[PDB]
């Protein structure tokens, strides 16, 4: 009769799917609550500058 | 939390009063005492004279 392309016939899946996703690259920036300076300035008086 | 102090501007008016007692020798002079003091400038001199 004739020939047929492979895609012309319905394909049923005989495979089991596993969707493994990678862990994304991340960056940590320098973060701090109070800098060394802020702590120095927190004092009411400084002997050196006085 | 806030740890920095509240900062503002101020102006200080005062007078440095220094009274010195000196003994004059034959060939030299000497300090027998130097009294140094700080005195407030009154309101009637800050407003009326300085300002």
């Amino acid at each position: 009769s004739h020939q047929l392309s492979r895609a012309d016939i319905t394909t049923v899946s005989t495979f089991i799917d596993l969707n493994i996703t990678m862990l994304e690259d991340h960056e940590f920036v320098p973060l701090e609550v109070y800098t060394r300076h802020e702590i120095k300035d927190s004092g009411l008086l400084d002997y050196t500058e006085v | 939390e806030n740890i920095a102090p509240y900062k503002f501007k101020a102006t200080m008016y005062y007078k440095d009063v220094t009274v010195s007692q000196v003994w004059f020798g034959h060939r030299y002079s000497q300090f027998m005492g130097i009294f140094e003091d700080r005195a407030p400038v009154p309101f009637e001199e800050v407003i009326d004279k300085i300002n």
